[PDB]
């Protein structure tokens, strides 16, 4: 590699599965077509709130290879500029995307042409050849550096974050479970409390994670502590979440509601039987 | 033959025709009767949009047949 | 498998566009298969509408009776529960997009449209049918698919439904149920005829490296607030709307059953109004579902908080 090694910077990034998978596929195509494996680069796009960087989505773009250097088009980048900005105007441009193993030369020539765009824009490096277990994109942002005094366009690494998006996360588990219908249609019970369940089994861990710290705060292997004792004390004690008279009957009138709106149904399930019982039965042990 | 053509003023007018005719000469007749420019004029035959330079054999107007007259059509 | 599934081939689309099976019949296909891309893509879009309206586009392809949608991508176009063919005013950043895509290394013809019902279910509208059957003569393949952004994070479960009509004045098979997710006091008529007309496809996945995982962690965290729905109180005004309607089709039933369809030597046949209490025992149950649903939400609550105390 070609780093600089740095103290981690101003900002942050946060990083999280389906959009390499897009790029795998693209990877796959192209493979099996030209008879080589072809990489693609691309943009970055997400927001900043503040310092802190939540990378959202992303597009592939062109490029091509006239000596050992990438040069990426500038005319087919602006018109896609103008029609991905009309359905997603909140989000902007972070940056980009490369593939290969360690940092190269050829990386930083293609990052000064990304500044002309925005002066400060995120670089983000994928290994498809990775023999690790660990997630293998790693972030980075780019540092004017002097090295033997002459200033020198060095790459500094980030660390990262998950974060937001629960109208996204409950396709996510769709996309994860790849499960099948079993003899029926699958049940209304079940398709409905799959994230009740899950929710109790979170608070299942999140109970354990405190729980074994107060006791090694106590036994020994955490030190004695007051800062983070006097919150989980203070956790305890809220509980039962209310208690008083007015909540009561407010709480009940709503479950006897839908306690006589379940009655109503069930009555209305039982006269249809009724009535095809009685239709059938008058045919053949009558003349009806 | 000749078809009725129901027009924007609430009546129906009966108009000649020959199965050959371009259906463009249709909008003239209607704009000779109806004094509506077939610049703007759009024929609907039966929920469709009826086209300019294609013949009116090509979508089988007989003459008991009746044509909806409407002006122009843009999504956006 | 999971490589040959990525790889898009040129030569099968065209010699099933010369086929043409589709032309014989409309309920043909049975599976589909989305990718976790466009899935995502088309949750966000949705969500960004709001509690209003949006359609996208999806590029695929079609192998036997399976669908596959590769990859979507938003449009900025009004004329969802209005325009017939909205599309249209679509179609220069259509030509724009797969022109655009060519060029980068994704060939993949446009297999449909997507658009949304948000806060009354997935189900096609008039509009839809209707915008649809012109799209199954003309552009073909094409399928509709419809996603719910709002009631989607209370249940846990996506729901999607990638469908397909079938042409004027074909009668439809015994194919009746599917989700039940409660309509509006005057949308629950128009549900009522057009279930029929379409069928929904099954759904499968795949995932790999950086949109998930935010997610799936964040998930982590975020549990607390899917269970505080509590929407017997956010959509109160369902529960009256459909009880009233539900109050006239009895009446309607009182009056079919009573004196009886007038026949003479003629039996009835399929037809959205034949056997209405049959018809009408269904309708309890989508807004029976969806109130005891409402129930268990508040029910964990109750169990798993209230009784911890103060020990």
């Amino acid at each position: 590699s070609v780093m600089a090694c740095g103290v981690t910077g101003s900002v942050s990034v946060a990083l999280h599965p389906l959009v390499i998978l897009n790029i795998s596929d693209h990877w796959i195509r192209m493979r099996s077509q030209e008879g080589r494996p072809v990489q693609v680069i691309g943009a970055l796009i997400g927001k900043q709130e503040g310092r802190n960087i939540e990378v959202m989505n992303s597009f592939e773009l062109l490029s091509h290879t006239v000596e050992e250097k990438i040069i990426i088009d500038k005319e087919y980048y602006y018109t896609k500029e103008e029609q991905f900005k009309q359905v997603f105007k909140e989000l902007e441009f972070l940056g980009w995307y490369t593939t290969g193993g360690p940092p190269d030369p050829s990386d930083i020539h293609v990052h000064k042409q990304v500044c002309e765009i925005i002066e400060s824009p995120l670089f983000l490096k994928l290994n498809p050849m990775t023999k690790h277990t660990d997630l293998p994109v790693s972030v980075f942002e780019s540092v004017i550096d002097i090295i033997n005094g002459e200033a020198t366009m060095l790459f500094a690494e980030l660390t990262y974050t998950l974060a937001t998006e629960e109208a996204e996360r409950i396709g996510v588990d769709h996309v994860a479970r790849m499960t099948a219908t079993g003899s029926g249609e699958n049940s209304t019970v079940a398709e409905h409390l799959i994230a009740q369940h899950s929710a109790i089994k979170m608070l299942h861990s999140r109970v354990k994670l405190i729980l074994e710290y107060v006791k090694a705060s106590e036994a020994g292997e955490v030190p004695f502590n007051h800062e983070i004792l006097r919150e989980a004390y203070a956790l305890c004690h809220c509980l039962p979440v209310l208690s008083t008279d007015k909540f009561k009957t407010d709480f009940y009138d709503q479950c006897n509601d839908v306690g006589l709106m379940a009655y109503l149904g069930t009555i209305t399930k039982t006269c249809n039987t009724m009535n095809q019982f009685v239709n059938k039965f008058n045919v053949l042990y009558d003349r009806q | 033959m000749l078809i009725k053509v129901k027009t924007l003023t609430g009546k129906e007018i009966e108009i000649d025709i020959e199965p050959t005719d371009k259906v463009e000469r249709i909008k003239e007749r209607v704009e000779e009767k109806e004094g509506i420019p077939p610049q703007q004029q759009r024929l609907i035959y039966s929920g469709k949009q009826m086209n300019d330079e294609k013949t009116a054999a090509d979508y089988k107007i007989l003459g008991g047949s009746v044509l909806h007259l409407v002006l122009a059509l843009r999504g956006g | 498998s999971i490589d040959e599934i990525y790889k898009y081939d040129k030569k099968q689309q065209q010699e099933i566009l010369a086929a043409k099976p589709w032309t014989k019949d409309h309920h043909y296909f049975k599976y589909c298969k989305i990718s976790a891309l466009a899935l995502l893509k088309m949750v966000m879009h949705a969500r960004s509408g709001g509690n209003l309206e949006v359609m996208g586009l999806m590029l695929g392809k079609v192998d036997g009776e399976t669908m596959i949608i590769m990859d979507s991508f938003a449009l900025p176009v009004e004329g969802t529960e209005t325009r017939v063919n909205a599309q249209a005013a679509a179609y220069e950043y259509m030509a724009a997009y797969i022109e655009n895509a060519k060029q980068v290394g994704r060939l993949e013809n446009a297999i449909g449209w997507y658009h949304s019902h948000p806060g009354y279910g997935c189900w096609l509208s008039g509009i839809d049918v209707s915008t649809q059957m012109l799209n199954q003569q003309f552009q073909e393949p094409f399928v509709a698919v419809v996603i719910d952004p709002t009631r989607t994070i209370s249940a846990g479960k996506v729901n999607l439904g990638a469908f397909r009509t079938y042409p004027k004045g074909y009668k439809p098979p015994d194919e009746g149920p599917s989700e039940y997710q409660t309509i509006p006091l005057n949308k629950i008529e128009d549900f009522g005829v057009h279930c029929k007309q379409y069928y929904a496809l099954e759904v499968s996945y795949f995932k790999s490296s950086l949109d998930r995982k935010l997610l799936e962690l964040l998930w982590n965290k975020y549990w607390v607030n899917t269970l505080s729905s509590s929407s017997l109180l956010t959509n109160a005004d369902y529960t009256t709307g459909q009880v009233f309607d539900l109050s006239e089709k009895l009446e309607q039933s009182e009056a079919q059953l009573g004196r009886g369809s007038f026949m003479l030597g003629l039996e009835t046949h399929d037809r959205k109004s034949e056997d209405k209490l049959a018809k009408a025992t269904r309708d309890s149950c989508k807004t029976t579902i969806e109130a005891i649903h409402g129930l268990m939400s508040q029910v964990i609550k109750d169990k798993l908080f209230n009784q911890i105390n103060i020990s």
